[PDB]
């Protein structure tokens, strides 16, 4: 559905995997107060790529959709799919696990890209 | 056969310079005063100075053809004009100065003039008779009594520093932006130019504080373990030699008579802050530096400057030739107002094989023009009560000169008017470089259609 | 002087000489710094050979020089009327020292 | 291993292949005087960016990995992979290449993008 | 070939085909009146991440090759191969389908990726 910017904010996470497209759409926008237009326009573009640089040293390199071999620890709030795809939204989810992004992320990156980029490269020396 | 392969992230570096930014700490933060004269929005620091070490490393470091101290100095230059363009004003000061010596006895040598003066008032019309104590090197006598005027109204367009904001040097930590790294040599005997066996890449450069003291270098990094002299080039005898100190010798400078600040309004609402009545007994100003430490400083320097010219030669110390007062003389701010010492008895020895303290007559302007900016000229507002400030003396920009008549002796004078000096001092062990992750290698790998 | 120099040098115009600026190990062996001023007797000296033999724009190309080890060198190629002038020489022996002068003559008597 | 911002900078080749995460994550790093910070980080975003133009511009697309149809000419510097991988460091490597990298990045952007991407294309013509 | 920025800009639409590599590279170019190279390569690196993000938001992925599964209407100029890719440049081609381009670029990404993509997930998860 496309239901503008953040159209499906409330919704659930199910119904919320396809609108993914809408919210990139708009993560980029196309003297004296002035400078407000030109830092803002500037640190936009920074953020988004600090982000796509994120998802560019994990198992990704591409947008709307990921997947990799690192397992879901047990630790990290431990549900089922429904319990979480379908019970909750994306803004209570990440107030859930608002502890451990940066350690997931980091793991994603070590474990997967210094170890199955090198496996891919070694497979196909040969 | 062999295939060429992309590499993204190596660790590749090359010697390049940009635009290094700042960082403050936050500790003292709080200690805004209304826009201290350095640190006013600068980025706060990291909280976690992470540093590298690499082994392994080699990197041709060069203090005399760094570009850091080039970007500091213009830095520093450029961030004092535009502390003072919104302070006051002082084109409407230098008037017909009658001055008098302040009301003292015989064996005064001047160094005070009372000077009383017609001054606009905050009404066009009306006009306002009042009186200031200037010293000597300030005011000039034009040409009854004896008339003068200050010094540098004439030439330049005085301009009082606002004393809301403060002078004294808070730690700035100069970092590169991302995509450059700042190089650290962390190897102990290292006079710059030239390979470093030891090189940590550090998040930015250590809090430097920008010091302004030429000889007698302040506030500054101690060295390694042994006194560290660094010049471009020894042969070179006009080449500053940079003696970095390893144990700091305590000064105890004071400004010992009690003034009061008057603020003589010249606007409507801009008050030109001015000496008042000396309160208490008219002394001068001195700093005093520990002749036990002073000695064995100066010493340790002639068993490290004795390497560099033969094995035994007769090391001579004397006081600084001539020029203008900022170099023949010790030329530092401590207490916001500046003051020349001339410091003829620090440089005085002579070596050839193997409880008090000095007392320096030191002078004090106030009408000041650093970095001999021409037409730009700064007028330092006074300090109410004495001034005592203890710093460490960690430096000493020493010149050579000698007849070369079969290089028999050879006598070290000091000096170092120029203010990069004050930096490479402490930007040595620094150096930035651009990453260049893009590399190529060849490896079997190949890809599929 | 600390710098050793011939007198006089005399010659013919369309010919060539050649002055030594013969010094110690610490002015011609130790620095690369020496030069050649011309000075026009009662006038202001002109340099016109100031590194081993890198010249300035002013001076004619002919006059060259070099340094070998511990001795200085100067010639002078298409030797003409107007060079009837002394020459000096210098070298940073940790300092200023200049050489003893050589006065130069062509078509006309030593 | 994980030795923070250029940590294996002076190890092996082949050691020095299992840190470049760590400085791929770190080429982003997330009035009057506050110019050089608004200069500085226009230029780190315009520098990572043309990186990642070449990364690319090139058969790579990816991040930290990248193999190429490109036959390594033995005019440039031709030695064997052991003399290479763990005799030399990145640093040593670029120092005697630093000749045909400029040209090297040319047959390997248009001999292999604008003819295997179009072989890929006439491939699918089908 | 290496014919310059725009080099083949009067080429068919065919021949033109195989100068997008220098058109790519050049996308980037690696007080007062000093605020104009400021300001404009703040614009560029601004546009050219505004057809980054389009170029990968869409079901491409890729540079300077893409095919989609999104069919061609035949509304938008339906013509032969030939007709287009042999008697047309890109400058005759733009100016008659500058009518739509806004459809086409909504299609691209909301049909492709919102349905393959997630496509491409049940196919995993399954
Ligand atoms: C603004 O005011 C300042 C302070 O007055 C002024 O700087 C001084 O200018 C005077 C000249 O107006 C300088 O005076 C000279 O100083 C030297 C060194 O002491 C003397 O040798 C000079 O004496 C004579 O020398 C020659 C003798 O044949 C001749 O040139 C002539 O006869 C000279 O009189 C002379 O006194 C003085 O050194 C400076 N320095 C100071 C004290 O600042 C500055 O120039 C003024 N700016 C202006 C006018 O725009
Ligand atoms: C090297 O570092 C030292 C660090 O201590 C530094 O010395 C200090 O500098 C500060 C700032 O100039 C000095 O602070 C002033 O000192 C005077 C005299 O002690 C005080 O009166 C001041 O306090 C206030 O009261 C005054 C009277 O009303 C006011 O006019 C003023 O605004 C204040 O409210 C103030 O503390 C300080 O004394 C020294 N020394 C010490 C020991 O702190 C030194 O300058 C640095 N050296 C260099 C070359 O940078
Ligand atoms: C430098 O010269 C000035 C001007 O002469 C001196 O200041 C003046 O000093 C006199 C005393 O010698 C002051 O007079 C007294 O002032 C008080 C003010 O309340 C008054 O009650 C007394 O009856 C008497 O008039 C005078 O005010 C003062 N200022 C002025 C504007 O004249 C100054 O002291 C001299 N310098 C030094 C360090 O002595
Ligand atoms: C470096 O050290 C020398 C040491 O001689 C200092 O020289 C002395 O400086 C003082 C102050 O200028 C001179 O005093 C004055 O001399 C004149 C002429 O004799 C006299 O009329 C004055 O009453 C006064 O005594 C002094 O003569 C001079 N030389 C001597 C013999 O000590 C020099 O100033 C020092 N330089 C620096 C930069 O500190
Ligand atoms: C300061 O500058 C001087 C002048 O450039 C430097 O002098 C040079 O020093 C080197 C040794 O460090 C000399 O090299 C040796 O010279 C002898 C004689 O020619 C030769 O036999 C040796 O093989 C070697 O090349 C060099 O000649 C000398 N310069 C000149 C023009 O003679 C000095 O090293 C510099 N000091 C510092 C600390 O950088
Ligand atoms: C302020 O201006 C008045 C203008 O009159 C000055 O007064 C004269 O000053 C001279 C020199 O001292 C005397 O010879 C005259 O007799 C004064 N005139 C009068 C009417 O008093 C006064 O000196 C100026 N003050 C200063 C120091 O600038
Ligand atoms: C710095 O202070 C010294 C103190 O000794 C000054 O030198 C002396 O100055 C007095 C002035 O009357 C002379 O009588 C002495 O003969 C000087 N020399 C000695 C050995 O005491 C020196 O001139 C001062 N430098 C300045 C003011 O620049
Ligand atoms: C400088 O002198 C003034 C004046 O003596 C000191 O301030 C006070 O002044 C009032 C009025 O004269 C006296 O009643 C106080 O006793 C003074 N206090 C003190 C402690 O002297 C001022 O404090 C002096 N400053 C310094 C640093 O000594
Ligand atoms: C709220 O939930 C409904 C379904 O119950 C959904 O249609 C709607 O879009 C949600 N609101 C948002 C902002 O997603
Ligand atoms: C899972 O969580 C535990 C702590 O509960 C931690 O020790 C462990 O390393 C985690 N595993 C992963 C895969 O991160
Ligand atoms: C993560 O969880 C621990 C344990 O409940 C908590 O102490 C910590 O503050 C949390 N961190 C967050 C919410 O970022
Ligand atoms: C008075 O002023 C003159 C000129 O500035 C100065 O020479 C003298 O030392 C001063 N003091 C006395 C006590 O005369
Ligand atoms: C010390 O500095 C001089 C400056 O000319 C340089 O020549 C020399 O190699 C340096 N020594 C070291 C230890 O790098
Ligand atoms: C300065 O004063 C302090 C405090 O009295 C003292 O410890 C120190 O030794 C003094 N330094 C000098 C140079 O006398
Ligand atoms: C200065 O102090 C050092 C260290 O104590 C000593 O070796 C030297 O002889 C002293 N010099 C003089 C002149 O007393
Ligand atoms: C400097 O040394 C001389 C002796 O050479 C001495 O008379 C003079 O007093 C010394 N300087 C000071 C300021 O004490
Ligand atoms: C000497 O004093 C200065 C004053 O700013 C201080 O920064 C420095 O650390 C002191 N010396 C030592 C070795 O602590
Ligand atoms: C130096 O070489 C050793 C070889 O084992 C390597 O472990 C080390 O990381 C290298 N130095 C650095 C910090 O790159
Ligand atoms: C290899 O080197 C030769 C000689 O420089 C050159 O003619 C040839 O084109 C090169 N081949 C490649 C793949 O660049
Ligand atoms: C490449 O090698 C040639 C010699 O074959 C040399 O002239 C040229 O300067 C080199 N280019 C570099 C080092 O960039
Ligand atoms: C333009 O047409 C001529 C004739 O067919 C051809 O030779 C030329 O290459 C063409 N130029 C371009 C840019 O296609
Ligand atoms: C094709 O064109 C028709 C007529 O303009 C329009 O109604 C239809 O939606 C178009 N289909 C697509 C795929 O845009
Ligand atoms: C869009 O299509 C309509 C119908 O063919 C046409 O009238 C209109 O001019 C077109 N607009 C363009 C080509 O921008």
């Amino acid at each position: 559905v496309f239901l503008g910017f953040l159209g499906a904010a409330g919704s659930t996470m199910g119904a919320a995997s396809m609108t993914l497209t809408v919210q990139a759409r708009n993560l980029l926008s196309g003297t004296v107060w002035g400078i407000k237009q030109l830092q803002a326009r500037v640190l936009a573009v920074e953020r988004y790529l600090r982000d796509q640089q994120l998802l560019g040293i994990w198992g990704c390199s591409g947008k709307l959709i990921c997947c990799t071999n690192v397992p879901w620890n047990s630790s990290w709030s431990n549900r089922n799919l429904s319990e979480i795809w379908d019970n909750m939204t994306w803004l209570q989810w990440d107030k859930e696990i608002s502890n451990y992004t940066q350690i997931i992320y980091g793991l994603l990156e070590e474990s997967q890209n210094q170890q199955e980029k090198n496996e891919q490269d070694l497979l196909a020396l040969d | 056969n062999l295939w060429v392969t992309v590499y993204y992230g190596v660790p590749v570096w090359k010697d390049a310079e940009t635009t290094l930014f700042c960082a403050s700490d936050a500790k003292a933060y709080e200690t805004e005063k209304h826009n201290v004269w350095a640190t006013h929005a600068c980025v706060p620091t990291d909280p976690n100075p992470q540093e590298i070490h690499l082994e392994n490393v080699t990197e041709e470091f060069n203090m005399w053809k760094n570009n850091m101290v080039e970007q500091m100095h213009t830095d520093i230059i450029s961030l004092w004009d535009q502390s003072l363009k919104p302070c006051v004003k002082l084109t409407p000061l230098c008037v017909t100065l009658q001055c008098t010596n302040v009301t003292n006895n015989i064996t005064d040598d001047g160094e005070l003039k009372n000077c009383s003066f017609n001054m606009t008032t905050e009404l066009r019309d009306k006009k306002q008779k009042v009186y200031s104590l200037f010293y000597r090197l300030d005011v000039v006598q034009i040409n009854s009594n004896k008339e003068y005027r200050l010094i540098n109204c004439n030439t330049s367009a005085i301009t009082q520093a606002c004393p809301k904001v403060s002078f004294e040097p808070i730690p700035i930590h100069y970092c590169a932006p991302a995509g450059f790294a700042i190089l650290k040599c962390k190897d102990k005997k290292f006079n710059g130019t030239g390979p470093c066996p030891s090189v940590s890449t550090v998040q930015c450069t250590h809090g430097i504080k920008p010091v302004v003291s030429t000889q007698l270098l302040l506030n500054g990094s101690l060295a390694e373990e042994e006194v560290m002299i660094r010049s471009e080039n020894i042969t070179n005898n006009a080449k500053n030699i940079l003696v970095q100190f390893n144990t700091p010798v305590q000064i105890n400078c004071t400004r010992p008579n009690n003034n009061t600040r008057k603020s003589i309004r010249i606007g409507p609402g801009q008050a030109f802050y001015a000496t008042g009545d000396i309160i208490g007994d008219i002394r001068q100003a001195h700093c005093n530096v520990s002749k036990a430490t002073w000695n064995e400083t100066l010493g340790k320097v002639v068993k490290q400057l004795r390497k560099h010219f033969g094995n035994n030669t007769i090391i001579r110390f004397a006081n600084s030739s001539g020029g203008d007062l900022e170099v023949t003389t010790h030329s530092f701010n401590c207490g916001g107002e500046f003051f020349y010492c001339n410091t003829s008895g620090l440089f005085n020895s002579t070596w050839i094989s193997n409880n008090d303290s000095i007392t320096l007559p030191c002078r004090i302007k106030q009408i000041i023009n650093m970095w001999q900016r021409i037409g730009q000229a700064m007028y330092a507002p006074p300090i109410q009560g004495v001034i005592r400030c203890v710093s460490n003396i960690t430096g000493l920009i020493l010149t050579r000169d000698g007849g070369s008549t079969n290089s028999t002796t050879e006598t070290f004078r000091p000096g170092g008017g120029d203010m990069r000096d004050n930096w490479r001092s402490e930007l040595y062990k620094y150096k930035v470089v651009k990453i260049e992750p893009l590399g190529v290698a060849p490896t079997r790998c190949k890809r599929r259609v | 002087s600390a710098l050793t120099q011939p007198a006089s040098v005399s010659g013919s115009p369309g010919q060539s000489i050649t002055i030594s600026c013969t010094g110690s190990s610490r002015d011609v062996g130790g620095f690369d710094l020496v030069s050649w001023y011309q000075q026009h007797p009662g006038k202001a000296p002109k340099l016109m050979i100031y590194e081993v033999s890198k010249r300035p724009s002013g001076v004619s190309n002919r006059f060259s020089a070099s340094k070998s080890g511990n001795t200085a060198s100067l010639t002078i190629s298409g030797l003409q009327a107007e060079d009837e002038a002394d020459y000096y020489c210098y070298s940073y022996a940790d300092g200023v020292a200049f050489g003893g002068g050589t006065k130069l003559t062509v078509l006309g008597q030593p």
